[PDB]
């Protein structure tokens, strides 16, 4: 039952404010130094702050200072992160993390001992983003000399800007199923997505034979048809 | 621009060791102690090693830590397919007094022979030239491991403004596969001669190439 649960996080907009808690459990909180450290997506750690067991000691990366600040409550077993004038590059998964154990020995000396972080929270997701419901522009990805190769030409549909997951694609509607790659969306700054989905065909094929993406947004209920041919 | 360099990716087949290296200076690791983390597929970190060399209870002698001069090293024995997962270092630096970790290293426990990817680069098309946007996509596919680096460049400089890439993830046919988008106004599109993609992969690399002349 030794844990860390953060809480607060959510979706807030640019310039807003959001203030993080960390309840510690199974352990005696008012003994240990603690941590924020944060996580963008598919992204490496990154440190945000720390604090000593009694409150008096604290350090932060410098792009947070004035911004954020760290404390805590040994009264109540949390720790805190009050984050003011929140923007896009705040977007993360924000985990708290125990290190420094400072303690009595049995003869009444002061011990201390630093453990790195040790102890992990499960991470609460802070988004910073005015994205809501919208649906894709929708653009064509043409075959052309240098998306070629021999007999082998890719060519698709780039799907812009919509918000939330998910799209789908077919291509003339479901008739063509082979060598049709959609790949995962990218979740831009902005906390709209785009996603791109191409298909191999043959070289030969690109006079005769039409291709058509349908693009199919629920959430939005917006669907898309689009014809993809090569450029003049 | 990561404090501390680990490289982005090592690999080895089950029953294997590999190392994965922690490169910093004299202000971090060469005069503080290091900490190594497991950052399994969705989870929080978990402490590996601390104190350059120890092991938390519960963590196996498979585990194991060194250290020289500025840099330290991980050390994984007997490699499991549960010990896949992103490795991360780190320790306080003295100048910044501040944390500050490695880039992550992804552990792939080879379950395939190693793959190529396939790299496509589309310009923007007129369309979106007409809705004053311009969108090159870079598009990666049939690659393994799952790690790729992308770089893009305009006339051969670097171009770091403007790039999303996302993390690779798994097609139906079990290769790994992802996307590089640079977003452009039509001005500055027109205005170069030449954007690059450049994909590397396990040592190689591919570059593309696209011209608004084209």
């Amino acid at each position: 039952q030794v844990q860390l649960v953060e809480s607060g996080g959510g979706v807030v907009q640019p310039g807003r404010s959001l203030r993080l808690s960390c309840a510690a459990s199974g352990f005696t909180f008012s003994s240990f130094g603690m941590h924020w450290v944060r996580q963008a997506p598919g992204k490496g750690l990154e440190w945000v702050a720390v604090i000593s067991f009694d409150g008096s000691i604290k350090y932060s990366v410098d792009s947070v200072k004035g911004r954020f600040t760290i404390s805590r409550d040994n009264s109540k077993n949390t720790l805190f992160l009050q984050m003011n004038s929140l923007r896009a590059e705040d977007t993360a998964v924000y985990y708290c993390a125990r290190d420094r154990l400072n303690y009595y020995d049995s003869s009444g000396y002061y011990h201390y001992k630093y453990y790195g972080m040790a102890v992990w929270g499960q991470g609460t997701t802070v988004t910073v983003s005015s994205a809501s419901t919208k649906g894709p522009s929708v653009f064509p990805l043409a075959p052309s000399s240098k998306s070629t190769s021999g007999g082998t030409a890719a060519l698709g549909c780039l799907v812009k800007d919509y918000f939330p997951e998910p799209v789908t694609v077919s291509w003339n509607s479901g008739a063509l199923t082979s060598g049709v790659h959609t790949f995962p969306a990218v979740l831009q700054s902005s906390g709209l997505y785009s996603l791109s989905s191409v298909v191999t065909v043959p070289s030969s094929s690109l006079g005769t034979q039409t291709y058509i993406c349908n693009v199919n947004h629920k959430p939005s209920n917006t669907k898309v048809d689009k014809k993809v041919e090569p450029k003049s | 621009q990561s404090v501390l360099t680990q490289p982005p990716s090592v690999s080895a087949a089950p029953g294997q060791k590999v190392t994965i290296s922690c490169s910093g200076s004299s202000s971090n690791i060469g005069n503080n102690y290091v900490s190594w983390y497991q950052q399994l597929p969705g989870t929080a970190p978990k402490l590996l090693i601390y104190d350059n060399n120890k092991r938390p209870s519960g963590i196996p002698d498979r585990f194991s830590g060194s250290k020289s001069g500025t840099s330290t090293t991980l050390g994984i024995t007997g490699l499991q397919t549960g010990d896949e997962a992103d490795y991360y270092c780190g320790t306080w630096d003295s100048r910044l007094s501040a944390v500050v970790f490695g880039g992550g290293t992804k552990l792939t426990v080879l379950g395939q022979p190693k793959a190529n990817p396939t790299v496509t680069l589309f310009p923007p098309s007129s369309e979106e030239l007409q809705a004053n946007k311009a969108t090159l996509v870079c598009l990666i596919s049939d690659f393994y491991p799952g790690a790729v680096t992308v770089a893009w460049k305009a006339d051969g400089s670097p171009v770091k403004a403007g790039v999303e890439t996302t993390k690779p993830s798994k097609q139906s046919n079990n290769k790994y596969a992802a996307s590089s988008y640079l977003s452009l106004t039509p001005e500055q599109w027109k205005s170069h001669r030449s954007y690059s993609c450049q994909v590397t992969h396990e040592g190689s690399t591919v570059e593309k190439t696209v011209a608004p002349t084209e």
